[PDB]
């Protein structure tokens, strides 16, 4: 009873945002709480932020 | 009667059919959001009795409108993306369209 | 004197490289070096203007999740490469560049068609690679000026136009140091050295001056410290084609607008003299002809006029 089938594929890109879950390899997991502007971050003697 | 996959839907505007090709299937690379039409399809609803009002409707707005109804595939609400691939499967013995 | 501060001046600029510079400010009073340095660093990292690629059109491609025959890279990788193209525009806030290439080899920024008001500061920037002799690429690239970071999702288009996230800031990093200044006859003055790393599209001195101008404009506020209804409701009652007696009854009640009429209930109209059920039915009919009804509630009427 089936004449035809049409399949459509949609692609999207997801960026990182507060509420996403991150982890290391040692069981240290967490959730992102805030995206901080570049000049608010701690930096070293050469001006390189983390 | 069989359902037809077509680009000619009587109850939708010209703008809503702009992203469909001649076969009633969306183009590759189109940006779509919730509510947009991907595949246009109609379902038969014809009857063998024609009332005077039905005759007036057919005379003024055409016979295609009075025979079929919209059953198209639409993007679910809250979904967006880009069309990157389309596949068509046709039963053996049925004629193939341009896209296939 | 006590109320006499020494004003810093720009002493020297050391152009270590095309993208690395040092700027010296001297002399500075006790404590002003850090006060100026931190504010200047924040402004320089935050608010400098620049140009960036925002749109790309390639002849044979429809979207970015695809490939081109004879090209080593995906379309996404080409867009990422174009996101790091440093361009200086001399006379306008928008420009379109053209790239045409063919043959085996790398396609770099030196292959972009020359423009009078467009300068390429890194001609060796690689864009893609062509791996076939009978292969060619042609594209149009849109560049415009701005500041900050504007992702393409926040900001119809024909199929084939590819959006690129815009990073307008030309400054890569800022560092600063405060040292002792060997002034003629004092030993309590400082010197501020600012190390600047950019992409080569902005002059250090004009960056410093622009940051100082922004800071002064923001300061000038502290320097002087001190302390819709729907249109149909606004139409007059006589716009309704009411009968003579209905119009007289409504005028006797001092109703001059539709907003006044729709707020009145059926009971109040019925209790009014000289208004029967027929005229109230006619009023309801003419209101229903425009999709209105009696018994609506409104806040802040009359509409301040």
């Amino acid at each position: 009873g089936v004449l035809k089938i049409v399949k459509v594929y949609l692609a999207v890109k997801r960026r990182i945002q507060p509420g996403d879950k991150m982890a290391g390899r040692h069981g240290n997991k967490g959730v992102i709480s805030k995206i901080n502007p570049i000049e608010d971050m701690p930096y070293d003697e050469n001006g390189t932020p983390v | 009667g069989p359902e037809e996959i077509t680009a000619d839907i009587p109850n939708v505007g010209e703008a809503a059919l702009s992203k469909l090709d001649e076969s009633g299937i969306v183009y590759i690379g189109a940006e779509v959001t919730g509510g947009d039409i991907l595949v246009g399809k109609v379902t038969p609803k014809g009857e063998t009795q024609l009332t005077p009002e039905e005759k007036l409707l057919r005379a003024i707005f055409g016979e295609k409108a009075s025979d079929v109804k919209d059953s198209s595939l639409r993007v679910p609400n809250g979904v967006s993306g880009t069309v990157i691939d389309v596949q068509v499967f046709t039963r053996d013995g049925v004629e193939k369209d341009k896209r296939a | 004197s006590v109320t006499e501060f020494l004003k810093p001046r720009l002493v020297d600029i050391e152009q270590v490289s095309s993208t690395h510079a040092k700027v010296t400010l001297e002399p500075l009073e006790r404590g002003f070096g850090h006060t100026l340095g931190n504010a200047l660093r924040r402004i320089l990292l935050s608010s400098m203007p620049g140009c960036a690629v925002t749109e790309v059109e390639i002849d044979g491609v429809l979207h970015e999740y695809s490939t081109k025959e004879g090209v080593q890279e995906d379309i996404l990788e080409i867009l990422l490469n174009l996101k790091g193209l440093a361009v200086r525009v001399q006379g306008k806030d928008e420009v379109i560049l053209t790239l045409n290439k063919s043959g085996i080899g790398p396609v770099t920024a030196a292959d972009i068609t020359h423009d009078g008001d467009v300068e390429i500061v890194k001609p060796q920037h690689v864009i893609c690679h062509l791996t076939d002799e009978n292969a060619s690429i042609s594209m149009r690239i849109k560049v415009q000026r701005g500041r900050g970071y504007v992702p393409a999702s926040t900001r119809e288009r024909p199929i084939g136009r590819l959006l690129v996230d815009a990073c307008y800031s030309p400054v890569e990093r800022i560092a600063y140091n405060v040292e002792a200044a060997r002034v003629e006859q004092r030993t309590d003055l400082d010197k501020l050295v600012i190390e600047m790393e950019t992409n080569g599209t902005i002059d250090p001195e004009e960056a410093i001056r622009r940051a100082a101008t922004i800071l002064a404009e923001q300061l000038e506020a502290f320097v002087d410290l001190r302390d819709e209804f729907d249109p149909i409701l606004l139409r007059p009652v006589d716009d309704l084609e009411l009968t003579v007696r209905s119009a007289n009854c409504l005028k006797a009640e001092a109703i001059h607008y539709i907003g006044d009429l729709v707020q009145r209930t059926e009971v109040e109209l019925l209790k009014t003299p000289n208004l029967g059920k027929k005229s109230l039915t006619e009023i309801k009919d003419v209101l229903a002809s425009r999709g209105l009804s009696l018994g609506m509630r409104l806040e802040n009427w009359p509409p301040a006029s």
